[PDB]
């Protein structure tokens, strides 16, 4: 299956990229701030957009004694955030296949026109 | 039913299937009957031996100790040389240590290409 | 039974069917019950190795060529499909099925400071 | 306790009877369906032969033997005493043989002077014995046939061996 | 705690920074006040050894050894000159083999001590332990067993006829 | 890891699918509980590896001792096939029994749960060999098989032990353990997956039958196991086909790799190497 | 304290039904409450084809 | 009395003795003892106030 | 030193005055005295070796087995002194003469210090012990046993010999502190390989080697306990001992000659242990445990890696230690059955269970579980050898494999399971059983606690 | 203190499963001596199989009904 | 349940009344089995194993071929489970 694209590749990604001049700049957001993120330490795994959820998750998880009490508004913020990051890398792969997929219809279309 | 045992070195068959269980003439009965008879003249004896008050001690029985003469001090003294023996014996004895010999040599001499020739050495392996 | 005369160099002594000490009868007794085997019955060749708490050589309801057909031939099975298994991952796939399995893409991320403060 | 004896047919072919039985249990589980198809059995095992002559019957036991032994399933229940067991010999650890406890010394052997008393009374009874069944022994065999022990005549009848084994769940 | 203040203490890296931050629930953690109070009774009773032990203070005081010159020097047949020279060169061996010890030591208290970052100071502690250890492997490697200051010198030596035959070409 | 800890959970739980023995099945069960976090450290998530242990401990104590209290309850029988049906004759150990298959089960807001979903749906959502997912599904089925196995020998049946009734539940010592495990084995689930800092960091998307297949799975193992435990019951003698003497006999594994190797190897020893 | 029967099997005390209804019960109650306060079998919803305009395409 | 005097023995003689010990091998010597150093959020430390909380640019919720 | 060695020839007139029925206490009393004073040596030194006279001196590498040596006298007059008892007290006060006359040559050929005086008393040793084996061994082979202790340690020995006195010819002095600084390096050729062999040989026959051991086995069926309890704990480790003397000469040629005998080594361990896995009797069972443990000595003297000579000296000690208590312990089987072959033993636990104890605390340490000093000992050499070569993991692990096996074995075949019913002879272990093991196997236990006092010189 | 053995009397086969079974082998005409011993003890008495996922559902009678409180104090709440 | 000889004979008749073969009112402790009663061994297996199974004790075989008289079976599992009663 040509159309399909592999899993392992990033992507024509970066070409599409260039080719949607809307996307650029990917200007991710970035309020995690790198210096900051050591002094609560997180995990390596634990990088992410969504890491400042995360902060006052565990900000709010320290800050009550209730322990099982209270907190899921937090849980909520990070999972909400979590999710549509999800979505977005999920909305990559559809990118890359419908992109790949119409380089293999123009590129056909184009042997046609030169027959 | 259709599919049959097949007996092996490690499956002995079960003594219901042996055919000789059934065929069976009287000579072979007095075989059967042998066999009880000098097992009984032996348990008749262990136990005449096994119960008056007066043995005290251990009794070996006699087979044991042929057999555990016949473990070892029995083996030179037989032994014989032949050639399949003599072949087995140098197959089992030099040849596997031969292997050794090459497996690590080999191995030597690849560690020994790589840290002159190459440079592949270890780092940290300070300890020794 | 001797062996018989032969270059390993035991002789006069009786050879035995192998039998695993299981295979006498338990229900018997025995003057020498772990051992099961009364008094100055001459013992077999190779007794440790059938001593019990060694091999068994039990007869099984199952025959043995049929055992080890069957075992070996399950691992082989088991380890074929596995490694086929491993050609085509989830998410990714044949690409047939993967015209289905296809998705996310999604694990790109982290702050390109991550890219080197891992490093 | 009945040793010996070279076999013979009849015997032979109820084992197998109260084997497969058995085993038709072990399949069947529940006491109905166990019930329903060992009464077929026994009807089975009147149904075909119940009388014939020898050399057609020893053919149908070897029949026999394969079709149970292909239907002889792979584990059968058996009662923790038997030789399967799920305790064959847990309290081999404890049956202690009466001659140890000989043994004490005296700081001890104080403490339970009845059972000593009583102890002594047999170990006494069977040194005064012994002789006797030297005799017997010596008397009712012939050269030594199959058969194991002999009967009482007057006192005693080899009895050492059995009277005094150390029950069978001695803690 | 001396030991703890000399020479770990200036590459030790404390700092340490409680938080403490109060909400609607009451804090469990005002147990450990009860379990002080059973570190309080230790405390005491060390003071009850401790003024004792102050009363008398009979005490020790470190050794140190001069300076020889070295077997390179002395020459091929004196003995004592290789004795001298040995027993310093043994001497320093033990003493460097006793700095990868604390630099190792070091390296442990830096690992453990990031909750879960490290890749970083513990970065640099792995520099220097890189030096270190370089060229401790390379004072000291494949010497054997019967290590002596005479092969050391065998091993230098090679290592300059690496130099030489390297600024040839 | 994830390669071998599967086929370790399928392997043992087809033989987990029919014994006879009240402790061998349980055996089996956790080896092949075992198989599973193997590639739940395989599948590269450490932390829910480790939460999935602490959950099972309570589970698995919880089986063998009510299957301690069966054994000793009746002189000692493990085996199954003359195990009696006694639903009523020990009811708190009914209770126990039955909150400890449901845990070890995965029900969906009991203790066993908060592992076993976790980390069966992280394997589905997580890139990685899927044969072996497979063999992670089959492996969770069985679960459910065995488990309602013991169920319905020990306690369904009209009961078949051998007749006398020494059996006694009571001895109350007895009865606070099973009480603190069952506690446990009910709220653990809940505190702890609350309590522990949230290094698993959740995927919670695409798509709706991914969460729905770990319980979907269980119920066709229930519906299959019991349908067919009922057929069962209907008279008509058969004769094993030789998929059931293969998983009864253990895979054959230990028939044929301790009468076989050990038999070279002891021969050798003597037939060369000592002679 | 129990008698060995021959069918009966004398099943002593109350309180020991009680314990294991205690808890059977105790179960329900649990899977239930937690069912309602949250239905964590489900939380956000998800899917695929979205639209070309978000992606790219042109012609 | 007797859960008394066990209790005694058992818990109370053990965690003196230990922390004695403690006091030993901890105040003695460097790297005895390494903790993780706790995490510093945005909200000020207690070592010396300061620290602060970055951006919010987050909206919505739920 | 001379203080410690004086008062051990003392005993002997001491013995020969001794009142006839109270000589064992002299003996025993006064050996433990010594021992004591033996163990002040230990102190050593972190940087150079010890000295004493000209003609003495301790390195670290000999105390902790000079400590051992001195220790082991009461021990084997405690086993000896209830196996005799019949014999006229002549000749029991001749008797123990052997015994301490032997650990006096121990303790002069441990602390050498010429290699020509190490060596004479090092063949020096082989009188006592024969005299040992032959008069006071039981059943005949013992005669035979004889001859294969003998001559496989002098066809050893002597090429060693006239080795030794072509060396002090072609340098200066034999002396062994000079030679460890005036040592220069031999190599190649062929008369140089000569000297290789010739300078091993007889080490590698002492400590047996898997294709030479055969004589090993048949003295320990033969000899009388006190024969065994040296002949297995101390004279093995003594020839390695030797061994890593003198590779203070040597190299670079080791590194060419090593090979063979790593062979014979790595491959004889495992075939060893493997006969080691089917004896038909328990005496021999443990002869061949020994040798198999040896073989790991053997190959860590040869790969020369400090690391390799740390678990030398430690498996040297632990195995010396526990091999002796594993013979005494099968002695005490042997004198209540008369049995010897392990068969008959069977349900000796549930008729006594202390002795059950000790044979689960000895194997449990034979087959070498943490923190042993045999398996930390065992753990080092199996680092170096791991290093000197990647693949040798592969063997070492199959060791430790069947030295879990067999070890198990004895015990469980020699114990748990059915007592048999006619064996009315067993009679309830005296005190001095019981005091015997306990004192091998609880030094054993507190030494694990001060490694760093019994790893030797390359500490 | 010996129990008394109940009866030989008492047990009826008449009620049994089993006696679905003797009718079965009445059809064959086959003699099934031992059912009313085995069906005795067993199936005849106490001898009422529970329902299995009647059986799952041992505790839910009552704690529906104390969910339907906690759900009431969940309105109470409010 | 440490057992007695009582016990035993009467939970063997109570087995031996309910099989149907024998008439209850003609079954005795001493009453024989074949010579008296026409049950034949094929039955007599039956007997026997479904008595065993009563008590979960195991009948070897050699020792099954006796049996008999009921007399002789209580006396043999007097003789197992050494009742002294
Ligand atoms: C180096 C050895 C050189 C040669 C000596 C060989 C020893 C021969 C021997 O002892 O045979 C006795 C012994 C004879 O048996 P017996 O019936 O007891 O004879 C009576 C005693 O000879 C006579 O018994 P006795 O009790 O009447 O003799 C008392 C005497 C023991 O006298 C002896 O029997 C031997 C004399 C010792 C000679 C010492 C040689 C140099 C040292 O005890 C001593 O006082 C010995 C001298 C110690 C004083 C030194 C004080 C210095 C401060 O030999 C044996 O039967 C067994 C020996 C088998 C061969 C092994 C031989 C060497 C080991
Ligand atoms: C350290 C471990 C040791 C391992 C084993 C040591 C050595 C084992 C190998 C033995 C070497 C060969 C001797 C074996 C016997 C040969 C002499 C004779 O007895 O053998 C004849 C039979 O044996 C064979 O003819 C000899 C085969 C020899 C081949 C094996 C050599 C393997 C090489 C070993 C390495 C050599 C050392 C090199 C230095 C590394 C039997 O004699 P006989 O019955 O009257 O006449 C023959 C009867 N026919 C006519 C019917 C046949
Ligand atoms: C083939 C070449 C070498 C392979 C063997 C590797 C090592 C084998 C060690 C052999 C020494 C053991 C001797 C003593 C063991 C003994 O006597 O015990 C008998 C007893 C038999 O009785 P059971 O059935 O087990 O229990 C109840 C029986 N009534 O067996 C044992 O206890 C020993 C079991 C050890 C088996 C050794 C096999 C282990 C290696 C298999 C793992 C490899 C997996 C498959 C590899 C394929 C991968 C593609
Ligand atoms: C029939 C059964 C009995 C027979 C047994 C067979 C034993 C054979 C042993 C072979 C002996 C070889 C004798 C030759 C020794 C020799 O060459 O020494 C010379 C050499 C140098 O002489 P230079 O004149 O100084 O020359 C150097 C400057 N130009 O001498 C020396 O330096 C050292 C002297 C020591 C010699 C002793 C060698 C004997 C050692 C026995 C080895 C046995 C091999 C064992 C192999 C087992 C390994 C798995
Ligand atoms: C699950 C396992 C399945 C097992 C399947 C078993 C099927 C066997 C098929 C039937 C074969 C037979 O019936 S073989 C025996 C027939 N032979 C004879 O009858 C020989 C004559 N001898 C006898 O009859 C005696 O043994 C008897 C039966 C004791 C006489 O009866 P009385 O009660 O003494």
């Amino acid at each position: 299956a040509h159309l399909a694209r592999r899993y392992l590749g990033d992507a024509r990604m970066p070409t599409f990229p260039p080719d949607y001049g809307f996307p650029e700049r990917k200007e991710r957001e970035m309020v995690a701030t790198q210096q900051e993120m050591n002094d609560a330490q997180l995990m390596l795994q634990q990088r992410d957009y969504c890491a400042h959820y995360l902060i006052q998750l565990l900000k709010c998880k320290r800050d009550s004694f209730p322990n099982f009490l209270a907190c899921k508004h937090e849980q909520h913020d990070w999972d909400y955030c979590e999710h549509l990051d999800y979505v977005k890398r999920m909305k990559e792969f559809e990118r890359e296949r419908r992109l790949l997929q119409r380089k293999k219809r123009r590129e056909q279309r184009e042997a046609e026109m030169a027959r | 039913s259709f599919p049959k045992y097949k007996p092996s070195r490690l499956a002995t068959l079960p003594a219901t299937l042996d055919p000789a269980e059934y065929d069976i003439s009287p000579e072979t009965r007095k075989a059967q009957a042998e066999r009880l008879a000098i097992r009984s003249r032996l348990k008749r004896e262990y136990l005449l031996q096994y119960n008056d008050p007066n043995r005290l001690g251990v009794i070996e029985d006699p087979a044991l100790i042929r057999w555990t003469y016949a473990r070892s001090a029995n083996i030179y003294p037989n032994f014989r040389p032949t050639p399949k023996t003599s072949l087995l014996g140098a197959l089992f004895g030099i040849g596997p240590l031969f292997f050794w010999y090459y497996v690590f040599k080999t191995d030597r001499d690849k560690k020994e290409k790589l840290i002159q020739e190459g440079k592949l050495d270890q780092t940290f392996n300070i300890s020794y | 039974e001797p062996y018989p005369d032969d270059g390993m160099g035991y002789g006069d002594y009786p050879k035995l069917p192998d039998r695993s000490q299981q295979e006498r009868d338990p229900w018997y007794d025995w003057d020498h019950p772990d051992l099961r085997l009364n008094w100055g019955e001459p013992i077999h060749w190779d007794l440790d190795m059938y001593i019990r708490n060694r091999v068994d050589t039990s007869p099984t309801p199952v025959s043995w060529n049929t055992m080890c057909k069957h075992l070996f031939g399950f691992v082989a099975f088991m380890l074929f499909m596995f490694w086929v298994g491993e050609i085509y991952p989830s998410y990714q796939p044949v690409g047939p099925k993967q015209y289905p399995y296809n998705d996310l893409y999604l694990e790109r991320g982290g702050d390109p400071t991550k890219e080197p403060e891992p490093v | 306790s009945a040793p010996a004896a070279y076999l013979t047919h009849q015997q032979k072919v109820l084992r197998l009877y109260k084997r497969a039985l058995r085993h038709l249990e072990s399949w069947c589980v529940h006491r109905d369906k166990y019930r329903y198809f060992a009464c077929l059995m026994r009807a089975r095992f009147d149904e075909h032969k119940n009388e014939k002559d020898m050399v057609k019957a020893t053919q149908l036991l070897r029949q026999a033997e394969e079709e149970f032994w292909y239907g002889q399933h792979p584990q059968p229940y058996i009662f923790p005493e038997s030789p399967g067991g799920t305790s064959y010999e847990r309290y081999e650890c404890y049956k202690v043989p009466e001659w140890c406890l000989d043994d004490w010394h005296p700081s001890e052997k104080a403490m339970y002077p009845d059972y000593f008393a009583k102890r002594e009374q047999w170990k006494r009874l069977r040194r005064e014995s012994w002789e006797r069944e030297v005799k017997q022994l010596q008397e009712e065999t012939p050269p030594g046939g199959p058969r194991t022990e002999a009967l009482p005549p007057a006192r005693k009848e080899l009895w050492w061996h059995i009277v005094t084994r150390p029950r069978e769940r001695p803690m | 705690s001396w030991d703890k203040d000399v020479y770990p203490e200036p590459p030790r890296r404390t700092p340490a920074p409680a938080p403490q931050t109060s909400l609607p629930n009451p804090v469990t953690y005002l147990t450990k006040i009860f379990d002080l109070l059973v570190d309080r009774p230790v405390t005491l009773a060390r003071e009850f050894i401790e003024q004792q032990h102050a009363k008398n203070r009979y005490y020790y005081y470190h050794r140190e050894f001069r300076r020889v010159p070295d077997i390179t020097e002395c020459e091929e047949k004196d003995i004592l000159c290789m004795f001298e020279a040995e027993m310093q060169w043994r001497r320093d061996y033990k003493v460097d083999q006793e700095i990868v010890n604390i630099i190792q030591e070091r390296l442990k208290a830096c690992q453990q001590r990031e909750g879960e970052s490290y890749r970083q100071n513990c970065a640099k502690e792995l520099e220097q332990f890189t030096q270190v250890s370089k060229a401790f492997q390379d004072r000291y490697s494949d010497l054997g067993a019967h290590y002596s200051a005479r092969k050391c010198l065998a091993k230098q030596k090679q290592r300059m006829l690496a130099e030489r035959k390297a600024a040839k070409e | 890891t994830l390669c071998l800890g599967a086929i370790t959970t399928l392997f043992t739980a087809l033989c987990a699918i029919t014994q006879n023995d009240i402790k061998k099945i349980v055996a089996f069960s956790t080896s092949s509980q075992l198989g599973l976090m193997m590639v739940t450290i395989g599948i590269n998530q450490p932390h829910l590896a480790f939460l999935h242990i602490c959950m099972h401990a309570f589970f698995k104590a919880m089986l063998f001792m009510c299957s301690g209290s069966i054994i000793h309850s009746l002189n000692d029988e493990q085996d199954i096939r003359k195990m009696g049906g006694l639903y009523k004759a020990m009811p708190f150990t009914t209770t126990a029994l039955i909150i400890g298959s449901l845990a070890l089960t995965g029900m969906p807001y009991l203790t066993g749960f908060y592992s076993k979903d976790l980390i069966i749906e992280a394997v589905n959502m997580s890139y990685t060999n899927a044969w072996a997912l497979l063999m992670t599904l089959i492996a969770t089925s069985l679960t459910a098989a065995y488990s309602t196995r013991i169920i319905f020998f020990a306690f369904l049946g009209k009961p078949r032990f051998p007749p006398l009734v020494l059996i006694n539940e009571n001895n109350p010592l007895l009865i606070n353990s099973i009480k603190r495990l069952l506690i446990g084995s009910i709220f653990a689930g809940f505190i702890i997956s609350n309590n522990i800092p949230p290094m698993t960091v959740p995927n919670t998307t695409m798509p709706l039958y991914m969460k729905m297949t770990a319980l979907i799975v269980t119920i066709m193992g229930f519906m299959l196991a019991l349908e067919l435990n009922n057929t069962t019951y209907y008279l008509k003698f058969k004769y094993p086909s030789q998929t059931y003497k293969f998983s009864n006999m253990l895979g054959y594994y230990p028939s044929i790799m301790h009468r076989l190797p050990t038999y070279h190897n002891l021969s050798m020893s003597q037939k060369s190497a000592s002679s | 304290h129990i008698e060995p029967r021959y069918r009966q099997f004398p099943q002593l005390t109350r309180s020991q039904l009680i314990q294991a209804e205690f808890f059977s019960a105790t179960m329900w109650f649990w899977i239930l409450w937690r069912f309602w306060h949250d239905s964590d079998a489900v939380l956000g919803h998800f899917p695929y084809p979205d639209p070309s305009q978000w992606t790219d395409e042109e012609l | 009395y007797r859960h008394s005097i066990f209790a005694v023995t058992h818990v109370l003689i053990p965690v003196w003795i230990i922390h004695y010990y403690l006091k030993y091998h901890v105040t003695a010597k460097p790297y005895t003892v390494v903790e993780r150093k706790p995490r510093i959020f945005p909200g000020d430390t207690i070592l010396e106030t300061g620290e602060v909380i970055p951006l919010m640019k987050e909206f919505p919720d739920q | 030193m001379l203080k410690i060695i004086i008062p051990t020839t003392m005993l002997l007139p001491m013995t020969w005055m001794s009142k006839h029925n109270m000589i064992w206490i002299n003996a025993t009393v006064h050996s433990l005295l010594i021992s004591l004073i033996s163990l002040s040596l230990l102190n050593q030194l972190g940087e150079n070796s010890l000295n004493f006279s000209l003609t003495f001196f301790s390195d670290s590498l000999s105390a902790p087995l000079l400590v051992l040596t001195t220790w082991l006298l009461p021990l084997m007059l405690m086993a000896s002194q209830s196996h005799l008892s019949k014999e006229t007290t002549t000749r029991k006060k001749l008797y123990i003469t052997m015994l301490i006359l032997l650990q006096l040559f121990l303790i002069m050929t441990f602390t050498a210090t010429e290699l020509i005086l190490f060596y004479i008393l090092f063949e020096a040793t082989l009188v006592p012990t024969l005299i040992i084996i032959t008069r006071w061994g039981n059943q005949t082979e013992r005669l035979n046993a004889g001859l294969y202790f003998l001559f496989y340690t002098l066809a050893g020995s002597l090429p060693l010999l006239v080795a030794l006195v072509y060396i002090q010819n072609t340098t200066g002095s034999l002396n062994f502190l000079i030679i460890h600084y005036w040592s220069h390096p031999l190599s190649n050729s062929w008369s140089n390989i000569f000297m290789w062999l010739a300078c091993i040989m007889a080490f590698m026959v002492k400590m047996p080697l898997y294709g030479l051991h055969l004589w090993l086995p048949k003295a320990h069926v033969e000899a009388p306990i006190a024969g065994s309890m040296v002949l297995a704990a101390v004279l093995l480790k003594l020839g390695g001992y030797g061994m890593m003397r003198i590779t203070t000469i040597l190299n670079p040629l080791t590194n060419y000659m090593a090979y063979p005998f790593l062979m014979l080594s790595m491959w004889g361990m495992i075939m060893t242990s493997s006969i080691c896995l089917r004896q038909t009797d328990l005496k021999s069972l443990i002869a061949y445990s020994s040798v198999s443990h040896m073989a790991l000595v053997i190959v860590a003297i040869m790969i020369q890696t400090p690391w390799s000579f740390m678990g030398a000296t430690a498996l040297m000690i632990a195995h010396g230690l526990t091999s002796s208590m594993l013979f005494c312990l099968a002695n005490t089987n042997y004198e209540r059955v008369h049995s010897r072959t392990m068969i008959l033993a069977r349900g000796l636990q549930t008729l006594l269970p202390l002795m059950a104890t000790w044979w689960l605390m000895a194997s449990l340490t034979n087959l070498a579980l943490p923190p042993s000093i045999n398996l930390i000992g065992e753990l080092f050499i199996i680092t170096a050898s791991f290093s000197w070569s990647n693949i040798t993991i592969i063997l070492m692990g199959m060791n430790m494999m069947i030295t879990a096996l067999y070890s198990l074995y004895m015990l469980i075949t020699t114990q748990r399971g059915k007592y048999t019913h006619h064996i009315n002879n067993i009679k309830a272990s005296f005190t001095r059983e019981n005091a015997l093991m306990a004192l091998h196997i609880l030094p054993l236990l507190l030494l694990t606690l001060n490694p760093k006092m019994i790893l030797g010189p390359l500490y | 203190s010996k129990m008394e053995l109940p009866d030989y009397k008492q047990w009826k086969i008449e009620g049994t499963p089993l006696e679905t079974v003797q009718e079965k082998l009445a059809a064959r005409g086959l003699r099934d001596p031992w059912g009313r011993n085995e069906a005795w003890r067993y199936s005849g008495g106490f001898a009422n199989n529970v329902s299995f996922v009647g059986a799952l559902l041992k505790g839910f009678k009552w704690g529906f009904a104390a969910f339907v409180v906690a759900v009431g104090a969940e309105y109470y709440l409010e | 349940p440490p057992l007695t000889l009582e016990a035993i004979k009467d939970r063997v008749l109570y087995v031996l009344k309910l099989y149907d073969k024998i008439d209850p009112e003609k079954l005795s402790v001493n009453s024989h089995f074949m010579k008296d009663l026409g049950l034949d061994s094929l039955d007599q297996v039956e007997i026997i194993m479904a008595m065993e199974d009563e008590f979960g004790f195991e009948i070897p075989d050699i020792d099954a071929e006796k049996l008999m008289c009921p007399q002789e079976i209580v006396d043999y599992i007097a003789d197992k489970k050494d009742v002294y009663e």
